[PDB]
């Protein structure tokens, strides 16, 4: 059935008007993109420019609409006319989507009834948790961390951007298949607000080759260059003028082995008989390793993997320096891994606390929000236009429209 | 493929549940079913004839035909 189509194309299954925004949380629904405030109208969706300033209805789902009874001005004109709204879009991989298997599942120690309360949600989100991710999370982090996602920082900044997030990330995404993800991106070049796009394929280009020679399976600089260029041409024909595109470099995954190779996996904390070295070897034996290159005990193979990853980052940096586009400007950011570690030690944490316990590979919720924190502060200093201005009408919008309909 | 990983993972929480609850595999296997919001059509029944009596997860999943062997993949030290 066409259910298969929605998941292969990473679009919601529950979406009557087929505008890619849902009233259903999971199955690529509003956990991934702003909730559709009218799933019966294809011309009502987050990110849209207001039709007649939403004097009669809320057409861009930011909760602002109607008219001020005093002067007959539409509220969205009084509160958003010059604030330069913009959306946040993530074109990412498993880390961008916040892949996460809760330790509470595999730990017999606490296997309470409350420990499996979140399972059908996780499974319907492909074990991803975009609603808690660093770029597009909107639910409160129940993790004792008061950092905010990039989207919530954009909303807090300008309450007109309410609900204008899109997490277009797929677990196995890379430069090799990003063309499919861009088809599922929603933006009308002439009818919607501009957007910030973060391209964050932080490892899959070097983390395939499960049944082959790992190095021979990795993306070459030439391949990635052509893939990303075609990627950017596509974006240029979808993104309203005045958008912004950030290319994120690849991760420094040598960190994984060094940090965990002799730490106890949660399935071995009780009996003390399992380490990540064992986990890495077990999954490598089964040819199901999420990253053979970096999860190896063979430190030459790990060195070749980091070298390729660094070579691919410099390719992305070269593209951001020498290519221009009419509808967006283009930037490059390094993987702020080192800066994330310094900031995390100050908070009394240790490095191994920044990696998913179960898979020992993806950054966890804590690290992602720290990566968002570093990106937000760095974009401010260098490229202030990318994030826009603070909107003086946040309290007033707050007083007229409350939660602005929620999420 | 993942059936070996999943089996080893499933079988490893069952066996780590009997060790935690000082019970048999039949007791843990049934108990596990109580945690998922009704697998007892298989486990209270289908797993009884198959499970408790024979007794780690690598052996079971290798014994249960879930980890085909044609390198011997094992999560726990042999
Ligand atoms: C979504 O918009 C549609 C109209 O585009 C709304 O449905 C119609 O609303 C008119 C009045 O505006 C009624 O006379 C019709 O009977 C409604 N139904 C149809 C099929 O046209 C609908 O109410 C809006 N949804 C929400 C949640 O506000
Ligand atoms: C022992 C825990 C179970 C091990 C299975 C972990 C599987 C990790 C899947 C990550 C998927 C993406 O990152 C890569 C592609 O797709
Ligand atoms: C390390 O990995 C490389 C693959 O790039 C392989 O050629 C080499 O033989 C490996 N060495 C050891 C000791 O496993
Ligand atoms: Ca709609
Ligand atoms: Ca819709
Ligand atoms: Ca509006």
């Amino acid at each position: 059935q066409k259910i298969k189509l929605a998941i292969k194309n990473s679009v919601p299954i529950k979406d009557v008007d087929s505008d890619k925004y849902s009233i259903f949380p999971t199955l690529r629904g509003y956990h991934w993109r702003g909730r559709d405030c009218n799933d019966s109208d294809k011309t009502v969706y987050p990110g849209r420019r207001p039709d007649n300033w939403d004097a009669h209805r809320d057409s861009n789902c930011n909760g602002i609409w109607g008219v001020d009874p005093k002067d007959g001005i539409p509220y969205e004109k009084k509160f958003c006319e010059g604030s330069q709204p913009r959306g946040i879009i993530l074109l990412g991989d498993a880390a961008g989507a916040h892949f996460h298997i809760p330790p509470e599942w595999l730990t017999v120690s606490q296997m309470s009834v409350n420990s499996f309360l979140n399972l059908p949600t996780a499974v319907t989100n492909e074990l991803d948790w975009p609603q808690l991710s660093g770029t597009t999370g909107f639910l409160d982090s129940a993790s004792k961390i008061k950092e905010n996602s990039i989207y919530l920082r954009l909303r807090k900044r300008n309450r007109c951007n309410h609900r204008d997030y899109q997490n277009i990330s797929k677990n196995g995404a890379s430069s090799r298949n990003v063309k499919s993800l861009i088809e599922s991106l929603s933006r009308n070049q002439l009818l919607d607000h501009p957007a910030i796009v973060i391209y964050a394929m932080i490892g899959n280009d070097v983390c395939n080759g499960r049944k082959t020679d790992p190095v021979s399976a990795m993306t070459t600089p030439e391949q990635l260059y052509a893939n990303v260029l075609k990627m950017l041409e596509a974006l240029n024909s979808h993104l309203p003028t005045g958008s912004h595109v950030i290319l994120y470099g690849l991760a420094h995954g040598a960190f994984l082995w060094d940090t965990l190779h002799s730490r106890y996996h949660p399935l071995g904390q009780l009996n003390k008989d399992v380490t990540y070295t064992q986990l890495y070897s077990f999954l490598g034996c089964l040819q199901v390793s999420p990253c053979p290159g970096w999860m190896s005990a063979n430190e030459t193979l790990r060195a070749l993997t980091s070298e390729r990853a660094q070579q691919l980052s410099e390719t992305l940096r070269k593209i951001a320096a020498s290519k221009k586009f009419t509808n967006f400007n283009l930037f490059y950011l390094d993987f702020a891994f080192q800066e994330v570690v310094e900031e995390w030690q100050k908070m009394g944490g240790q490095p191994w606390e920044l990696i998913e316990a179960v898979d020992g590979f993806h950054p966890n919720e804590v690290a992602l929000l720290l990566f968002a924190d570093q990106l937000w502060e760095k974009v401010q200093r260098q490229w202030p236009d990318v994030l826009g201005k603070e909107n003086p009408f946040n309290p007033q919008i707050e007083e007229v429209f409350g939660d602005q309909g929620g999420h | 493929h993942y059936t070996c990983v999943g089996c080893v993972l499933v079988v490893s929480v069952i066996e780590q549940l009997a060790q935690v609850h000082n019970s048999t595999v039949q007791a843990s296997m049934e108990r596990l079913c109580s945690y998922l919001p009704a697998c007892y059509m298989m486990v209270h029944v289908f797993g009884a004839d198959i499970i408790k009596l024979f007794d780690n997860a690598d052996v079971v999943c290798h014994t249960l035909e879930f980890c085909k062997q044609e390198p011997l993949c094992h999560l726990y030290p042999l």
